């Protein structure tokens, strides 16, 4: 499924999202944008074989099958992968685990994707 | 830079009082502002982040409120220990950037 | 948390010297270092962000460098309005989190 910004900052409030560890709904918004656009389909393997899943490219190296307790198809859906976008940024580097967040979306005006919603 | 405008400069209050901080930036920071209470020659130690999170050790008597560009520090039954400088400080844009303090006496 | 470890705690100076600022980090905080100035009864006031930016103003005499857990702040030439406290802060993850300080002085 491709979603539409707002359709997705709805979905991501509703899922609980909003400052979950201190991090703005727009940031996890953008980190979408960044990481699949939008895409809960989209799949990127990675030069050591493991693989990127779903909208937020969640990473088979450490995440799922495995972290999350999950096999990585769960992470390709129309919950599975904010619940483990959770446990990531519970985990270490907060946020900066997804590095396409940290160069195009920390720190900048980030209530912009959820603006006119 | 995000200008932010803390009230007042200074309060002297008793204690048991409720005492009231305002912190307004000029633009939206969503809820990413910390408070800071700062004693005479030391570092501003953090008291509360984003949507009224408080730090580990921290008394309830501590709350933070607001949004957007409208905050507030409230500090329910000042006690002694209260005394200090506290500071806003945004961290929703890069660079952060501080109110002016209030200097708190009980 | 992140704890942030500066030194030296205080030091004395003349006008003309330089003085070194050490800030370690408990982890990797890429460059997302602040160090501020704070003069007598006034606010922190912002000379660097991502360790080495300068804000518009601050002489170039401040030198901000280091990357990861090691950061150093270096005032070249010192001058009577740098006596002051300075602190390093990283803001790499929620909550920021400062380092002790410290107090330079005048001789």
């Amino acid at each position: 499924k491709v979603f539409g910004r707002c359709e997705l900052a709805a979905a991501m409030k509703r899922h609980g999202l909003d400052n979950y560890r201190g991090y703005s709904l727009g940031n996890w918004v953008c980190a979408a944008k960044f990481e699949s656009n939008f895409n809960t389909q989209a799949t990127n393997r990675n030069t050591d074989g493991s693989t990127d899943y779903g909208i937020l490219q969640i990473n088979s190296r450490w995440w799922c099958n495995n972290l999350c307790n999950i096999p990585c198809s769960a992470l390709l859906s129309s919950t599975a992968s904010v619940n483990c976008a959770k446990k990531i940024v519970s985990d270490g580097n907060g946020m900066n685990a997804w590095v396409a967040w940290r160069n195009r979306c920390k720190g900048t005006d980030v209530q912009a994707w959820i603006r006119g919603c | 830079d995000i200008q932010m405008t803390q009230s007042p400069s200074s309060l002297s209050a008793s204690v048991g009082d409720r005492v009231t901080i305002t912190c307004r930036a000029s633009q939206d920071i969503a809820s990413d502002l910390n408070w800071y209470q700062q004693k005479p020659g030391k570092a501003p130690k953090l008291l509360i982040y984003s949507d009224s999170y408080l730090q580990s050790g921290v008394p309830s008597r501590f709350s933070g409120s607001g949004s957007g560009t409208d905050f507030t520090l409230t500090i329910s039954s000042l006690q002694p220990e209260d005394f200090a400088t506290y500071y806003c400080q945004q961290y929703y844009m890069i660079p952060s950037t501080f109110g002016q303090g209030t200097k708190v006496e009980i």
